[PDB]
């Protein structure tokens, strides 16, 4: 169920996005108050994920094709030792310094 | 070839239970109108065409809410007022003379006391003047407050006025409120004429026993509404068709008298009545009782038959709450007895006169541990009002009774707003079907 | 306007659709607490219709079509006593067994 | 930045919506519940903005053409004269008037 | 010891037990509540 | 109880009715000699194999 393709390659965790995406939205005054700015706060950060979406032009959708190519610095590797032989808790590691460069590239060719 | 399609926004609604909120026509008054939403000018009501519903008088939860509102607000609006505990000591108290009448003979005493000062270090011998019912005699003579060995009295706040004005409860977004336009509507089952709103009607918040005060009233018929009628230990509401007017008064000339009792801390005392002393009391019109008596009796002869002798007698036991009319005319707790309201029996320019007791140590909500204590009115004190219904209770009489008897009851404050809040129910929307149709996706 | 047509046919009450879904939304401190837990409650019920809507591939629509075909074990009737003699309170009492086996091909026919 | 083209004329500040679009969502007891109410009231005017795009048939936008033609009793500039030599709070204080005509115009196209 | 009464104007001798570590004697004998120089007791 | 006011009672200790005797626990004592061995044992795993 949730998080079950944690370890699994990244072609396998590809087909259960839905599992993720459900469990992000609903799965005295001092307790009362703290409780109250938890339930904010997941909506807050879910309409920022779904503006951030929208922007990019993939408003609703759970896998969305770009019109940005893929800058071969980013990462050398194939399309075999990427989508079946890691997974994505790796990828981040990865490429998480190329992160600002591809929202900001997107966002950019999305508008233009 | 069929195909799911799925509409968003059909009408369709379940039974629910929620928060409604309060509005109030658009300042000290002890249920805060201040702090809830104004109100708008023309409300929409949408009349929902060929619409049945289903109506429970007896289980509804806006009776729940709004009991549980009027206490919280009653408790709230206590909390800034001063607290009378030095009040709590040994009174030498002396019977009432100079103008006094044979009624009221017993029913003052003049109570002199020491207090305390503004400084922490000497006292005041004062005085005041208090009814019979809040002071205990402990073997002049000695005497004590009724409270000083249960619970602790505050003195309410003199500019908070007790004067009830209309409420609104609105349902909030994804919510309506059904409410019920049949005429001859007995509180449960399939109501055929509906619609929908967002408000109620403005709701006065009164407090009274045996009798409702200033309310709604029936469209074609007295109505007479039940839980089980056929069970007597349930209570039986009856809905007016025309009111009642009564005029109530405490005649004597009052004068109040404040004590230091602290640094910023003041306790207002009875003085002396100018003039002569005589009992509150209360006026209503014998033929209109009579008619309306009349009419209630009719409707009655349909649940009971139709030869049976049909009494009204009163109250039978209990404290001074539920064996009187207790009601608060202008910032002053009355007790009246009803003896000669419900005193009759029915086979198949003059006025009725209540006599009235007051207290100034209030017990509210039946409850225990808290009491408040009213301070004095200056002056003559007057009040006309409607009477809009009745409470009362059948007695289970056995063994091949041919007579019914009725008593006037009480006691409980949800029957009083269960009888304004009798037509509404709260329903939750569900905007989501899916039908067949002939559409594909391409 | 609001629940105005509760009594009239299905095929009536489909052109209507906009009323009902505009009054979703907005349509001491004890009290304040209470009042403000409600104004929450709807935002997070809205999010979560709007995501189910989303993920069935019908984001940003009142009247969408599937690829799903319906199922005549899930009712017999044809569309002359459905969408002219009916109403959707009969509908939903009527189809209120089979709404999870739909609402699961949806979600899976979108998916796949 | 945010609002710097606020003096440009309104064919400059039509490149620059996002600016504006992202800085709506995120950019004791007492001052506790003070500032939770603003978040909520933020949150509840964007998702009334969304949902009025969304209904309008614009839903994941911020350029959307319609079906619906320009009254020229609206306006009689040109585009010559709006587009180059205007900007939006002087537009807004002349079509002020006829708002209210063209969203109910935008919604009754749009369902039909 | 003596203790207030439900009126402001007299006083009741009662009296109790107490264990050793809860008593601290002031110079029978005159003890105190262990407590009654830093807090207060609810 | 005692009544110390309007409303307030205080809770005192009245008279032991019988002897006075002290309070006390109980443990075992193979058991608890057990679980010691137990713990030395796991112990020794950190600090060497012949420290008392
Ligand atoms: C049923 O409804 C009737 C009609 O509304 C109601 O009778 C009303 O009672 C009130 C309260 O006694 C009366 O209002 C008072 O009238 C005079 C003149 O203003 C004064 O005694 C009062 O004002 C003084 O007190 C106020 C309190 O703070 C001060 O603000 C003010 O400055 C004055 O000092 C007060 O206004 C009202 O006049 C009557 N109305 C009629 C037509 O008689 C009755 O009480 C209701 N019944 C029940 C059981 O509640
Ligand atoms: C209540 O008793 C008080 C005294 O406790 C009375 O006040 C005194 O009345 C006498 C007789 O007229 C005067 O000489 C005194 O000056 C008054 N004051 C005091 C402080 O003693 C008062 O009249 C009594 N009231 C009633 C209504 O009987
Ligand atoms: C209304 O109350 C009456 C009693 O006043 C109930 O009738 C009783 O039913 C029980 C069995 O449930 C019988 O044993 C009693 O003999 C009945 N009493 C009488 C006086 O006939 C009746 O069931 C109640 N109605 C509801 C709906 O609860
Ligand atoms: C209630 O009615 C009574 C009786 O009419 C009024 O009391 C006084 O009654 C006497 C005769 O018993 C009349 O001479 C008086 O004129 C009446 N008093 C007044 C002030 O008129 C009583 O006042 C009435 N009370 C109310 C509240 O209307
Ligand atoms: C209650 O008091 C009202 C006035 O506040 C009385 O109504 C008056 O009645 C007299 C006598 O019939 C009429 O002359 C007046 O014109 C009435 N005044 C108004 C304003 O209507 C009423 O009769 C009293 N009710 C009772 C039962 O005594
Ligand atoms: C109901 O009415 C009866 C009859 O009037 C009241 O009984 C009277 O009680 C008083 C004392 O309160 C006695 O002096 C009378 O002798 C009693 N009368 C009879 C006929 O026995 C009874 O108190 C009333 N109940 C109430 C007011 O709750
Ligand atoms: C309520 O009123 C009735 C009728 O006036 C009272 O009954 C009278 O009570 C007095 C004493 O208060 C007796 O002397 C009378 O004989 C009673 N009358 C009858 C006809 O029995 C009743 O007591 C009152 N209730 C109270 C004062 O609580
Ligand atoms: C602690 O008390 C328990 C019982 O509460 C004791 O267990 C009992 O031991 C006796 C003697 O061997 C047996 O006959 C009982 O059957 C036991 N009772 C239960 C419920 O098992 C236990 O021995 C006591 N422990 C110590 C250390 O004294
Ligand atoms: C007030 O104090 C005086 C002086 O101690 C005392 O004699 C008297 O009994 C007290 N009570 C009164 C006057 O009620
Ligand atoms: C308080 O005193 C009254 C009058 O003596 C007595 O009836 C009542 O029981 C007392 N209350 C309590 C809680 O003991
Ligand atoms: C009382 O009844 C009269 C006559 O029907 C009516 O005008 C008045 O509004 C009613 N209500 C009050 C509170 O007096
Ligand atoms: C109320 O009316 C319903 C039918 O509408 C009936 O079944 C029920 O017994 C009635 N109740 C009373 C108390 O008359
Ligand atoms: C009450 O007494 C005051 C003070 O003497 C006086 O002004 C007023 O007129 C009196 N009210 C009456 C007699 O109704
Ligand atoms: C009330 O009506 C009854 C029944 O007609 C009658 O016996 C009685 O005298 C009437 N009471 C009055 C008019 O005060
Ligand atoms: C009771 O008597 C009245 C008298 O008007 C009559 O109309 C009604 O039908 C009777 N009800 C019966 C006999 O059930
Ligand atoms: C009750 O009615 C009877 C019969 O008219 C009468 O004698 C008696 O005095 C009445 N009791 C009252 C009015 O308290
Ligand atoms: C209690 O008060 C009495 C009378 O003033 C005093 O003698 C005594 O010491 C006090 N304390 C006690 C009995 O513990
Ligand atoms: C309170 O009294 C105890 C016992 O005499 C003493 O040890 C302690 O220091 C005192 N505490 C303070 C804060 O003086
Ligand atoms: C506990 O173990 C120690 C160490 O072996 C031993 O000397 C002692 O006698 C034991 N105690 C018992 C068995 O009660
Ligand atoms: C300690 O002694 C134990 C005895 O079982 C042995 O298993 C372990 O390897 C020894 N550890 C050393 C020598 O570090």
């Amino acid at each position: 169920g949730f998080l079950g393709a944690a370890g699994s390659t990244m072609g396998a965790a590809s087909m259960t996005l839905t599992v993720q995406a459900r469990n992000l939205l609903s799965g005295l005054t001092v307790w009362g108050i703290k409780q109250l700015q938890a339930r904010v706060l997941a909506v807050e950060r879910y309409l920022r994920d779904q503006q951030l979406l929208g922007i990019w032009g993939c408003s609703g959708k759970l896998i969305c094709c770009t019109n940005v190519p893929w800058n071969s610095s980013w990462s050398n590797r194939n399309l075999s030792e990427i989508w079946d032989n890691m997974t994505w808790l790796q990828w981040d590691k990865e490429i998480s310094n190329y992160t600002q460069i591809i929202y900001g590239l997107l966002e950019e060719s999305q508008n233009q | 070839n069929l195909w799911v399609t799925v509409y968003y926004g059909v009408p369709v609604w379940k039974d629910a239970e929620t928060t409604l909120f309060c509005a109030s026509d658009a300042k000290h008054n002890v249920w805060a109108t201040h702090a809830c939403v104004p109100t708008d000018p023309n409300p929409q009501e949408i009349h929902l065409e060929n619409v049945t519903e289903e109506f429970n008088m007896w289980k509804n939860n806006m009776v729940e809410q709004m009991h549980t509102d009027i206490i919280s607000l009653w408790d709230q609006s206590l909390k800034p007022c001063v607290k009378l505990t030095p009040l709590c000591v040994t009174l030498q108290c002396t019977n009432v003379t100079n103008n006094i009448t044979d009624d009221m003979r017993g029913e003052l005493k003049n109570c002199s006391f020491n207090m305390t000062t503004e400084l922490r270090d000497k006292k005041q011998k004062v005085y005041s003047l208090f009814y019979r019912l809040d002071v205990v005699q402990i073997n002049n003579k000695e005497y004590r407050l009724i409270n000083c060995n249960t619970s602790a009295i505050t003195q309410a706040c003199p500019k908070v006025s007790f004067e009830p004005i209309p409420i609104h409860y609105c349902a909030p977004a994804g919510f309506a409120i059904l409410k019920c336009k049949d005429k001859k509507f007995n509180g449960t089952g399939p109501c055929p004429s509906v619609s929908t709103v967002q408000c109620t009607h403005g709701i006065k918040p009164v407090v009274s026993t045996q009798l409702l005060l200033n309310g709604s009233l029936a469209e074609e018929e007295v109505m007479i509404r039940s839980e089980n009628i056929t069970n007597n230990a349930k209570n039986i509401l009856v809905q007016f068709n025309t009111p009642v007017q009564i005029n109530c008064t405490r005649p004597n000339n009052n004068t109040r008298k404040s004590i230091r009792i602290g640094p910023g801390q003041a306790f207002y005392a009875t003085g002396d009545i100018i003039g002569d002393i005589r009992q509150a009391h209360c006026n209503v019109s014998k033929a209109t009782w009579n008619e309306t008596l009349g009419k209630v009796v009719k409707q009655l002869r349909k649940h009971f038959g139709n030869n049976t002798i049909i009494r009204f007698a009163n109250s039978s036991g209990g404290d001074l709450e539920v064996t009187t009319h207790s009601f608060n005319c202008g910032g002053e707790f009355f007790y009246c007895n009803t003896s000669g309201l419900f005193n009759s029996t029915w086979i198949s320019n003059d006025s009725i006169t209540l006599p009235c007791r007051i207290k100034q140590i209030i017990n509210m909500w039946q409850r225990i541990g808290q009491a408040m204590y009213a301070p004095p009115i200056q002056g003559v004190i007057r009040c006309v009002s409607n009477i809009t219904g009745l409470i009362l209770t059948r007695d289970g009489g056995s063994t091949n009774s041919t007579t019914e008897t009725f008593r006037p009851g009480g006691g409980d404050m949800r029957d009083n707003w269960r009888s304004e809040l009798y037509k509404y129910k709260v329903v939750k929307i569900e905007p989501l079907g899916v039908a067949p149709t002939r559409c594909k996706r391409r």
